């Protein structure tokens, strides 16, 4: 928030180790639901780790699963 | 214009 | 990308082991991307048109799932 | 010097760390157009 703010120098260095460190904590803290619509917006390969694997059921859906497979 | 807009932002 | 770049590519002059694999690859791409307007090759894009998957613009969905975090938190 | 340096900071993110405040933020910034 403080590097978007602008309120001191934006640095793109350490800035994607933010980026990844956030998603790694969320992760980390059963935050599945939360990342669920931040890995279909960007595009990522937790997508898998994160729809199927702890949220919604392979027996069912499964064209979306195999095609990111 | 791409839909989100791209700002310039100082660096160190 | 870089048989895209260089421009001068030529499919006989290459080679080396996997050469056929390629060439029948590249040659099924082309091909797809004529009869289906979808995109196979890669493209290349300026910095003023940055797309959705670009690190330029991942912070509105984290954005997003920050403000879902306060949320949750907050709940 | 660059070990020991941190660029300085204003504690303008009081009022950010609100979900409110981080709406706001949003939408000021996708508006930003």
């Amino acid at each position: 928030i403080k590097a978007r703010s602008g309120v001191f120098p934006f640095g793109e260095s350490e800035y994607s180790l933010w980026e990844d460190h956030w998603i790694y904590c969320a992760e980390k803290l059963q935050h599945w639901e939360i990342l669920t619509e931040l890995a279909k917006h960007e595009g990522f390969t937790d997508l898998l780790l994160e729809c199927g694997w702890r949220g919604a059921d392979w027996i069912a859906d499964r064209e979306p699963l195999e095609q990111s497979v | 214009m791409s839909r989100i807009p791209d700002m310039d932002l100082i660096t160190v | 990308r870089y048989i895209q770049l260089n421009d001068k590519f030529q499919f006989t002059d290459m080679r080396g082991q996997y050469a056929q694999s390629a060439q029948a690859w590249l040659e099924a791409a082309h091909k797809t991307q004529s009869t289906t307007k979808r995109r196979i090759s890669p493209l290349g894009v300026g910095i003023e048109s940055i797309q959705r998957g670009h690190r330029r613009l991942r912070w509105g969905s984290m954005l997003d799932a920050m403000r879902k975090c306060m949320r949750r938190r907050e709940n | 010097l660059r070990l020991l340096d941190s660029p300085q900071s204003t504690g303008s993110i009081s009022q950010y760390l609100t979900s409110q405040g981080l709406t706001q933020l949003y939408n000021t910034l996708m508006s930003a157009d």
